[PDB]
């Protein structure tokens, strides 16, 4: 088979193959607004026996930082839990989480190790972290190789490319919360509206000076 | 130090005096000993400064983590039980700390955890060096038919009493009432001073 | 041979092959009712020298949570025992098991590790956990990759697809206990009635405010 | 503290006074010391708060696990033996705890486990600081020809006696009878108070 | 070569190949009677320089539980010794061995590990445990994958199939000790009487309320 | 040793006497005890030489690392909290050190960390063997309506007072004012001597 | 595949393949001036949703030493963090960082290990360290094999060769700061101006007797 | 033991008496306590024989290694700081050693490191059992306007003084001057005896 | 690929391939004189941006022993540092380095291990140690397999053979320092003068009763 070792063309094929795996996930996206950031995910719901709301793909890490994930579900869970405890570690050491940049890096390092070492495949998941720290609103992306990039808007999963182009053209940097989620849902629409359906996305927002607010079923459909 | 927790109806109130010492020689005339530890539970400290802070930072983080994973606040009996287990496990390099934790999950509670991890719930409890004094006045004047207002006032009386007869206690009393209805809310200094004057514990 | 490492198409074939193994098991299913949840399993009984009742495939984890398993029998046992002790750990730490969601996640993480690491094949078993916690009745599913999904009704094993379709059409969310087990047995019937036999399933139910009740031989045949 | 276990016929009864102390200074006027530890066995605590709780949480979980794996309740002599082994293994950072465990598996039993893991079964036994006192009255008035009703009443007499002569003991007595027929059932406060008054131990 | 990792058809070939190895052993069988259980083994004796009686294949684990084994002799020894010490552990912890089911599971778990992990082939042996515990007479079987099944009668080794069919037809659940060993020997006969010989089997029985009794040479030939 | 930290408006000043001892027998007539630990925070030492230096080297490096990774200075409450945690973790082979750390991040602060990791913020605080003395004069003459100039002069008075009544303290006072506007700036010896003479603490 | 083991022609192909990977990065370069050293990097910015300034590829190790990196981004991060802590270690041991040569060697040794040992691919990144120590201005280079070379000017990444030749001809050893950054930008131009664009590079300089100064957006465009 | 380090201009001189003891009972009438530890730094020992040697062998090797890797001599403040860190890390199985290290890197220095790793630089310092005595005479007759010749003579006076009043000190004084210009050079016995006689400290 | 394991013709090919790697290095040589030993290396300088003098390939191990190395630069560094600390260890244990033979053996043993064990390629570097110990002037050679040979003159690297033959004919055992370095440079010339250039070598000498003296740029050119 193959392992993380460099190919003759300078590529870590296991990482490449990892990246393929995130592409086969469910789309989710996010972007900053005037004074906060929002995360809005597609809901991999198709069965009616699935418990709707209970399956949350926007998960909180700490009251003021959430992450929405894409990729292999299982690896996403564990890695999400890694992040939670790492946040808590900073709270117990330093008193507070003063930089979300840090939080995302530590988690990144974890993934970079499994991409360095043999006897272990890479972590095949992608995630974006958003939240507000002392610096202000931050939107970060995390890749299977451990790569981190800081965004204003970014996407992940199946509608990665699709959503990317939408955002690439139509994103306005300071936009009020309302208009912003709408823009999101339009971008998510274009993409995911290739089955000619979208249903209701799961939507969360945070604004400076407060905690994360995860919306309810009824609200979302109004912006839908 | 002296701290007090009073459970009544559908609320619990917890108040502390604010004053660290730290030699004998009272070095801080405004420490912190009552700490919110969760949106529906606060915890009061009455032992040794250092140790006591560490249990607090721990507890903030540990209930916060819990709440996130399970999407629900941790029960009082649970945070209590957990804290006991923490203390009991390293009871031979022990914390010399006397912790009181009250909160409202489905009914109010107030648990007293000693230094060795024994937690027993009672309808009122104090901890600290002025412990006996508030126990005096409470044991005379506590009734479980009290409302919050009467509650806060019984608290204030008791802590003022403690200050007078115990020189380790002292310094501006601060009280927090934790109810299900308004959440955990800590009463502002201005509200408390007014209540002193009225009760005629002012000088 | 092969190991958990990503294939060129973004799949962990060892996990895929794991999933094949669960498909070759015995069918079992479950669903929530008005105020509880039920687990009902097919009984892999064909020899008359097998000790009937003694072989239980619905096993209790704790008085108020059971799990019924499908897959390789051996791995199911060990993993079931992992779950039991993990439940006990929460009882000794926290005082109570306040979320079955947690209990199922921890066990999930275990499986996710053996799906991450080399020098170790994945755990090839599937299970569904049901029980009532502080939140209320919960039905959870667990897969070889560590994946967890929350159900109202779900199935596993050979009659996975079969039972799934049955439930997909004919499931009514609030149903009284009685009608519910009947629906179960009908769903289990359609499927497993391809040998033109079914014999007696093993049936358990829990209702809010009490403990798990495992039925007896004589009862089951009345709903049969 | 004082706890009492009395074995008779096909039942065992176990009662405790409820009162923690925790300075000297009695800080809880209603602790818990008698705990159900399995559907057919309960265990009474009479040592040091912290430690004693931990043995209880342990034991609840450990018998629960057992019962699940083997599909049967653990024997009394087994839970006893097990508890001994637990205590004896860390007897150099020892629990200072005096445990009594009774239950009915095939006949009634009452085992007394000391702090060092010695377990010896007897037909009655007490533990705790008012230990001698109940041993007095039992040694005069115990007969193994007693029924449950007489049982509970002998228990009540004995514990009332302990309270009078020992200032560490005190506080509302609670009793549980564990039989094979009704399972483990803990008698409600109202039932007990009635029995005090009648026996004329009321004041 | 091959290792325990899942094949493309959901099978652990190393385990399969293990099972082949038990099939190439010596036959042994057992069954419950009215108030006890019996174990009766074929004796792999062909040389006259072999010390007859001294080679025992029914080995005691504890005074009230025996196991008779089939497979690779060497692995059977070690695993038998694992079981002995595990029994002793329960005696030192709990005071008594209250369930033979437990005893057999622990030993099962051991085998399941060597079937999970790489760097280690599976344990290629089969065994049946019999004895009386607090529950009563129990007959258990143990397989190379760690699988355990509870019997009334079961077989192992070369005459596995052969003996199985015999028992499948002619087994009566409550039978007196005498008639029972006879039934055994008849079942063992049909099978092993394909070389047109059988010699004397080694026979053991236990009855409720007492210890294991291993028969002597002279006795057995009377039931022969 | 004696060190002093005074918080006022939008500055904090910290001054120490410079004099190590190290037998009794005063061996250094010019040690260092006030140390800049970050561009916006300085920390004063008043315990045992060795130990105290090690906390300083640690702290320099640890805030420097932080600042680099996060591209921002660490808050005072954070460096405080962190230092507490460090001390508390090895409090059974403990540092016998009394640390005061002040700095300005968004408002001024002055935290006092004892040997066991208890950190409580106050509006002024001293540490060391001449601790009581500066607390005397501060408690009479401190006002939070003071400007830097008055600040430095209150500091100087206080430390001069300490020297007179405590023979462990002594030696040329050095002061640093840390403000948001000029950063951390340590006043040169010439500036300080002038201020002594003027205040008439010269002899 | 392949591992660090010597090929028949005396080469560690994994290392060779590592070096290929650095070549596929973003160009960055540096050179000493009259009394300091400068680091100037190309900015891998193409999306407008990327947070410009926030992504820094010249990262500080210590107030008086920076490193700008090229290669796999992920491995660069971790290795950069290795360097930071190693600097801090010297500060806590010795009191100061008296030689940047040392700092760069320790980090080099780390990379050399992952190039020695199996069970681990090499670290596929290149970096140049610059700063002023007690000795004076120093510019160092670091390669995937752990190799270190001391420069007056050096380059890395895609425009490695390109920039190298530019510098090889037109570099004057003592040049004032201003003229120097200009020379840099000209060298970076020739190269990177093959897409017919360059945008604004990120520029840092240090001078003897002071700390690192990272320039701002507005400044750079003046030398642009 | 008594050792002395005097910093002046662009040199530092360090002298020791040579005499070990080792019971009380003076067993060696010529030990070694002043040791060159680098081409531009020497270090003087004044504690307990064994321990003290080990710090020396360590230090020789550690500065030698450094010098090789970095191609430059280690600064004084660096060797000092390093030595502190070494001592402080195993301060609970502690060396009972009092170390003085002087050398010239860019200016002269003389650091005094105690047993617990506290290092404070001063313009002169002594260590050892005759410590007070040389501190007496230095504190009267030291001036930083002294040249090497006056330097060596102030040293000689001081150490002779120590010998007279302290019976643990004694034995032929040896001095080394370390300058930037001639390197580290240890004055030969003949040079020193001449200087005794002249200063009239001869008998 | 290949590992250190013996080939069918009794050779450790990985070691052989190691030796190839040293052959692809830069030439360096040494020889004893009347009362000392000298080390003189070719300088792998071709770029003008390289910092000349700063790159030293004759490195000191201790004041009275130097080593000049050939092979992979990276592995040479680490191994050189191994030697430095090992020298220091003897100083701290014994009081002095009484035999350079010892010093070279310990370092040899290190290389021999990486040539014994799998999971690790050999150390691909060669070095010669020279210095004066209590015994007197010593010149030692060290090979990738750990092999050590004691010389009067020896060579390493690309001009290994070339320089060897030169020395083989024209070496006179007691020669004064001056004449000696000349002989060196002549031997280094013949060889390395195949590009028709040599530039200035880096030259060091030690004499009995003193420390190593590393020459300066200006001196060397006089013997050039």
């Amino acid at each position: 088979r193959a392992i993380t070792v460099f190919s003759p063309d300078g590529r870590l094929f296991q990482v490449e193959y990892a990246r393929e795996a995130v592409k086969k996930g469910s789309t989710a996206l996010g972007m900053k607004f005037a004074n906060g950031v929002l995360l809005i995910s597609d809901k991999k719901v198709r069965s009616r026996l699935i418990e709707q709301n209970s399956i949350e793909k926007i998960q909180l890490i700490d009251d003021y930082v959430a992450a929405v994930t894409s990729g292999l579900v299982a690896d996403a869970r564990v890695l999400v839990d890694f992040a939670r405890i790492s946040a808590q570690q900073e709270k117990v050491t330093y008193g507070s989480l003063v930089n979300i940049e840090n939080l995302v890096k530590r988690v990144a390092d974890q993934m970079q190790q499994y991409t360095q070492y043999g006897g272990v495949r890479p972590y095949g998941v992608s995630l974006i972290f958003a939240g507000i720290d002392q610096i202000g609103p931050r939107l970060f992306d995390c890749d299977p190789a451990g790569t981190i990039n800081e965004y204003k808007a970014t996407a992940i999963g199946s509608g990665k490319d699709a959503v990317v182009s939408f955002l690439e053209r139509e994103y306005k940097e300071n936009l009020p919360e309302k208009e912003a989620v709408t823009l999101g849902i339009k971008a998510l629409k274009s993409s995911l509206e290739e089955g000619e359906e979208l249903k209701a996305p799961e939507i969360a927002s945070i604004t400076v000076g407060n905690k994360y607010r995860i919306y309810d079923q009824e609200e979302v459909k109004k912006f839908l | 130090t002296t701290t007090v927790g009073i459970t009544l109806k559908d609320a619990v109130i917890m108040a502390t005096e604010r004053r660290v010492t730290m030699e004998n020689f009272i070095m801080h005339k405004n420490g912190k000993k009552l700490f919110q530890i969760d949106t529906y539970t606060g915890m009061t400290i009455a032992g040794l400064v250092g140790d006591a802070q560490v249990l607090v930072r721990y507890m903030k983080a540990e209930l916060e983590l819990y709440r996130l994973q399970r999407r629900v606040n941790m029960p009082i009996e649970a945070v209590a039980t957990l804290l006991s287990n923490m203390l009991n496990q390293v009871k031979y390099m022990p914390y010399m700390v006397q912790l009181l934790v009250g909160g409202i999950d489905t009914a109010p509670h107030v648990f007293s955890i000693d230094a060795a991890g024994g937690s027993v719930e009672d309808i009122y409890a104090s901890t600290g060096s002025g412990s006996p004094f508030v126990y005096g006045v409470l044991e005379s004047q506590y009734s479980e038919k009290m409302t919050v207002d009467e509650g806060v006032d019984l608290v204030i009386r008791a802590i003022s009493a403690a200050k007078q007869r115990d020189s380790a206690s002292g310094g501006m009393i601060d009280v927090a009432v934790i109810t299900r209805k308004d959440g955990y809310v800590q009463l502002p200094t201005d509200q408390i001073e007014s209540r002193i004057r009225k009760l005629g514990l002012i000088l």
